[PDB]
């Protein structure tokens, strides 16, 4: 009845080297129990994973392309996930999606991670 | 084989609990709270509607189907004061039948 | 009396990495004479000995560091299950390294030995190339908490790297198992049986190696010797958990392979029946023809064939009729 | 370093009722942590298949996934007019998730 | 609620009895094929039945251990009045374990009869 | 009650049942909080004054073949003659009897030999009375050295507790070498399973059947062990203190694990019995594949050569232009094509 | 026969007399031996033939 969804905002015109704080407010579920991913889609190009946060333990993974300048975090008080983008580039203009994932079991040693719910997407132009 | 602590898998963040089975299609909570002269049967999908039955004086039978939704299992375990290792054992399908006595 | 059992003698090398809070020294060397002072240093030091087939080097190192002759013989011995021994002056662990090679269906092993002596850690390998590169890079680039810690954390890091490479080998074996299941279900070809046998043998070796490893790591964390600090006990515990994973996987894998044999192995008497039938079919139709050719080809200086025109077509038709009768008989009575 | 997924063909074409197969090759070994997604032009991607064989709840059973060693195939048994979108791979064996190139499905 | 726990476990064990009856019916069906219709499919069916029987035993034994623990440990939550119900369930589990062992013996006998049948064909 | 009357013997005769008469020894370990001793000897009369000692005592009589020593110890320690007859009856299953003063336990230890796959069983009895534990074995060499070392060097809790912890330690050591034996049999069964598929001979069958019989022995001697540990844990007779029951519970779980492992091994050997027959059928298949290939290729050639080699008075094809090379060429062609036809599958 | 003797000494009526009761005890004990012996004989005869059962069809290949 909660109608799980992720509404994401914060995408607007910026200058190269500028700063943005993309927000992803999740309704219908708790951010603490799930993993939140961010993905880019450059206009006309394919999907590209960017960052991933597990708010329960704060463990964080970044794409090698954006590592060192992006920073993903999550606040469980507002049930929101923030992606801070610094030192942007003209090649970084894309539609950013926020996604929720669940871990599934393959073998005792191997696990798999699948995104089941996605946000609308926000344009970020540099 | 001494002391009970949460196991650390290397493919996951340190605290995350994962469902091990292969079913995701269903989810439903059936509460059946009976007595000598009455019984309430109540089928729902909200986890927050079963919490008051922890302190119910009369016997009650909670039945959560669809343990693939780990958030519901974690919330129920947190409210009922269930140890996290017991939650990992609940979500770990690939194990043999067993019994554990807690305080 | 020290003898070397393995078959690796190609190269010998040595290298010291003495790291501290802000300074590191990485010295590549060609002989033991440089690493002799590294016993009284305050900072953690990692000694790497490659190619232990030169027993003189390990003998000198053991004599200088006070390593017992028995454990030195264990170091030299290459066919030994992983094991740990706690002594007052050092702790001696021996573990296995594996390197699966694709397109070859073969599994290769190697013995590595770690010796923790207070402020230093000695490593004994057998060939150039290992699986401890990430630890080297982390020490070199100060990309973690490794520098701030002592030699016990170095032992933890090296065992963790070994377990991670075990996981990589598990990924490779997973690919092999999937493709082999597809092949066996699609077409149980003769080479596939050999492939399944080789996979089963590899899994047996892997199980027999991994199972003592979790015992070693249990002995590592559960009852820590004074050499291992009580601050670093939880980290070791994590590694133990990881081995659990590996073990379970291997066990599961082994189970699968067992099935892959029986589904093929018991259904072989059908092949016996088919071979029986083929041999009988082509022996019961050609022995009579050979016999009749012999009797009518028997020389006698007389026969009921003095003129007997068209007798040869008659006997050829007799041959053909007999063959057709046998073919029809087996078609109707189902020995074909 | 990073596992790279490559899809074939880069784009294809078919008609309603046909059978469509998309193949996906991984540089390294990903056990079964591969997932197939569908994205119509101008909308968020939709999960179709996870674990290379299991299909997400609520998708038609026409979608199928299989793996042979390192090759992964997504097959639509009987394509329907609502199935002309771009299909993507994903591997989640490591924490560094990577996506496939994406194969469009035009209409002929 | 302790009686509720008893009721649930008893229902599970009764379903286990139903399962064993179904296995017995499958064995009776497979007997005719394995001594009359020697094929590779019969081999596969009998071997997967043997694997299923092994899994059944591997599940039953810890289940009997659980019921034995509930009977012979009497934790404070069981009120000590519902213990006879637990011993009844324990006896049921013991019967089920013996049944599954006998079924495994029957399955091995089926495999032997298969080999005999194929050997007679080759003998002819 | 009463000592059973075995006919052919004088009434009330205590007889050793096993086969080991080589050695006989008595070893005493009296340990306390501070001091301890190790009075190893042979004069039985010297061991006796320890029955009433305050500190826990461990008496270890190896070589129960000397029934006079066993009778004298049983009489001085107030042990019923039925218990003695059980002690001297090696052919038995593990069991437990609780009495008003002492607890009597029958257990088995096993050894496995390589290059001679024999599962040798030695029965060991324990009698916990007051603050002393009597131990009865029949050969030199047991699995209680860790307990002796722990007592001697004061490592662990054992020097701090009573004799009940000593009995727990002994049973724990027995379960430990049970685990060691299970590992050894695991290695042997792996070797046998690998060998049975590559070199199937009658000695492989003999080894597999010996392993199966050994496993049946192991199962029949482990389930009573589960029963005896259960009896030690639940009811906790007065001789055993209430604080020492969790240890027996741990040993009970260990016995559960051992039973599971032996059942798995029994299933594996039951599988190897069919695997051997499959392998020998494969070998016979290879041999007859060679035979059927040579037969199929060279019997038709034989009869056609016989047919053209006949003594008809006619002159059908005996003067044609190089008819013999034509026959050989077409015949070799048919042989080649049928060998190619057989090249399919795994026949060739 | 075991329970025959058991009925004959364990709760015997006075028609068999108390002084005669211990003697029957001995008989009971002897009976046990018979049973014990019998079972071990089966234990040694069931497994006698198994190696021959498996050993056939190993001359077929020769
Ligand atoms: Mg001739
Ligand atoms: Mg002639």
């Amino acid at each position: 009845i909660s109608e799980v969804q992720l509404v994401e905002s914060g995408g607007g015109l910026v200058q190269p080297g500028g700063s943005l704080r993309l927000s992803c407010a999740a309704s219908g579920f708790n951010v603490s129990y799930y993993s939140i991913h961010w993905v880019r889609q450059a206009p006309g190009k394919g999907l590209e994973w960017v960052a991933s946060i597990s708010s329960s333990s704060g463990s964080t993974s970044y794409a090698d392309s954006v590592k060192g300048r992006f920073t993903i975090s999550a606040d469980t008080s507002k049930n929101t996930a923030y992606l801070q983008m610094n030192s942007l580039r003209a090649e970084d203009t894309a539609v950013y999606y926020c996604a929720r994932s669940y871990w599934y079991y393959i073998w005792s040693y191997s696990y798999g991670n699948a995104m089941d719910y996605w946000g609308q997407g926000t344009l970020v132009t540099v | 084989m001494e002391e009970k602590r949460l196991s650390a898998k290397k493919g996951l963040p340190p605290g995350t609990l994962v469902y091990t089975g292969k079913y995701r299609e269903d989810f439903e909570i059936e509460v059946m709270n009976y007595s000598i002269e009455e019984f309430r049967e109540f089928k729902t999908t909200d986890v927050e509607s079963v919490l008051p039955f922890r302190d119910s004086s009369t016997p009650t039978w909670i039945n959560i189907t669809g343990i693939h939704r780990t958030d519901v299992v974690q919330r129920v375990g947190e409210f009922f004061g269930i140890h996290p290792l017991v939650l990992e054992d609940i979500l770990n399908v690939h194990q043999r039948p067993k019994v554990e006595f807690f305080e | 009396t020290l003898v070397y059992t393995g078959k690796y003698r190609e190269d010998f090398e040595i290298e010291v990495m003495n790291y501290s809070i802000e300074e590191f020294r990485e010295f590549k060397t060609t002989d033991v004479e440089s690493v002799l002072p590294f016993r009284d240093s305050s900072t953690p030091t990692w000694i790497n000995i490659t190619g232990i087939h030169r027993t003189d080097v390990v003998q000198r190192v053991g004599e200088f560091f006070g390593i017992h002759p028995l454990v030195l013989e264990d170091i030299l011995n290459v066919h030994q299950r992983p094991k740990v021994e706690f002594f007052e002056n050092y702790v001696f662990i021996v573990l296995k390294m594996f390197t699966y090679d694709k397109n070859l269906h073969e599994l290769e092993s190697e013995q590595v030995s770690l010796i923790l002596t207070k402020n230093c850690v000695l490593m004994f390998q057998e060939k150039i190339g290992d699986v401890f590169d990430p630890v080297r890079e982390r020490i070199r680039y100060n990309r973690g908490i490794i520098r701030k810690k002592r030699a016990d954390y170095l032992l933890y890091s090296l065992i963790d790297a070994l377990v991670d490479d075990y996981f990589v080998l598990l990924e490779k074996i997973d690919d092999e198992i999937d493709v082999l299941e597809e092949e066996v279900l699609e077409r149980p070809e003769k080479e596939t049986v050999q492939r399944t046998h080789q996979l089963k043998r590899n899994l047996v070796e892997l199980r027999k190696t991994i199972w003592p490893l979790r015992e070693v790591l249990s002995s590592l964390y559960r009852d820590v010797p004074p050499l291992i600090e009580k601050e670093t006990v939880p980290y070791f515990r994590d590694v133990y958990d990881h081995t659990i994973q590996i073990a379970d996987t291997v066990e599961t894998f082994r189970d699968i392979v067992s099935g892959l044999l029986d589904v093929y192995l018991s259904s072989v008497s059908n092949k016996t029946n088919e071979v029986m039938k083929v041999l009988t079919i082509i022996a019961t139709i050609f022995m009579p023809l050979t016999f009749i050719a012999g009797i009518y080809g028997m020389n006698f200086e007389y026969m009921p064939e003095l003129r007997w025109k068209w007798g040869y077509p008659v006997v050829l038709a007799v041959m053909g009729v007999i063959a057709v009768i046998m073919v029809v008989y087996f078609k109707k009575k189902k020995w074909l | 370093s990073d596992i790279q997924m490559t899809q074939s063909p880069s784009s294809l074409s078919a008609s309603v009722g046909d059978r469509v197969t998309i193949t996906c090759r991984a540089s390294q070994s990903v056990s079964s942590a591969v997932a197939w997604y569908q994205q119509k032009p101008g909308k968020a991607p939709k999960l179709l298949i996870y674990s290379a064989s299991s299909l997400y709840s609520g998708v038609p059973s026409r979608f199928s996934g299989s793996r042979s060693g390192t090759d992964f195939t997504l097959t639509i048994s009987s394509l329907q007019p609502e199935d002309f979108a771009t299909y993507y791979c994903q591997q989640s064996s490591s924490s560094l998730i990577t996506f496939g190139q994406g194969t469009k499905v035009e209409i002929k």
